């Protein structure tokens, strides 16, 4: 009788721990997906910003050249 | 002069509140699995 | 006697697993908060950068127009 | 005019797929630890 | 006999739960490291961008001053 | 010309080292809960 109680409580606890492990795996997967997407977003932003700053640098250098040629 | 567009660069948000709530619910429910001989 | 030992060890293990689940939930909550704050920060930075680059584009276009009108 | 360089600013990526796979494997293997009197 | 079965199944389950806790700790550590590195990257990008925008502002103000002095 | 300010855009850091340390401590302490008949 007490053995049946121990076995039933243990099976219930193992089921709850299985659910907890599945939910922890799901949460870690979602966190991984979002962290990786934000990392790709930051890298894309850095690349686009490098391109934009190169463009602004070229344009500003041309403007400085024209200002020198004028004055 | 046409600078590149960066408006599309978006950062997703995570919503694991269901999983955290379920983990706390299980941590509370495991008291119903304790053995009282 | 052995049943009391099994029950005591099982209750101890379930208490430790409850503590572990609470700490995992706390860690996942902190990670969620920080990932979401950094996502909001990246989005705010992208919006402000779009505004700033629009402003720089307008100013540079005006400068190019003035340089054309001069030369 | 020389604007600062930002190309080095990189964002690492996380690879916890091994750990998630192992967690799901353990959640499946805990069925082999159930008691069948 | 049934007690030996209960003890063996419980020891197996506790070993598997120990493995799961170690793997959850490792995953949370990796996520923490990556989230913190991306946070440092975003902060470094914000600082460098502030410097670059200050530089562009100074240069553009000088250009506007020169355009005023010319016309 | 006055460009917008972005210095306030900050990125928080996470400190779950207490929780990771406690998880490893529990994974080590669960050896004291094994049954030795």
């Amino acid at each position: 009788e007490n053995q049946k109680l121990i076995a039933n409580q243990f099976n219930s606890a193992i089921g709850k721990i299985q659910d907890s492990l599945s939910f922890t795996a799901s949460a870690l997967g979602k966190l991984q997906d979002v962290v990786n997407q934000n990392a790709q977003a930051l890298n894309t932003l850095v690349k686009q910003l490098s391109s934009n700053f190169g463009a602004i640098s070229s344009v500003l250098n041309d403007i400085l050249s024209r200002l020198d040629k004028v004055e | 002069v046409d600078l590149g567009d960066i408006s599309g660069i978006n950062a997703s948000v995570v919503n694991i509140q269901k999983e955290i709530d379920r983990l706390n619910e299980v941590a509370k429910n495991l008291n119903e699995s304790l053995i009282d001989l």
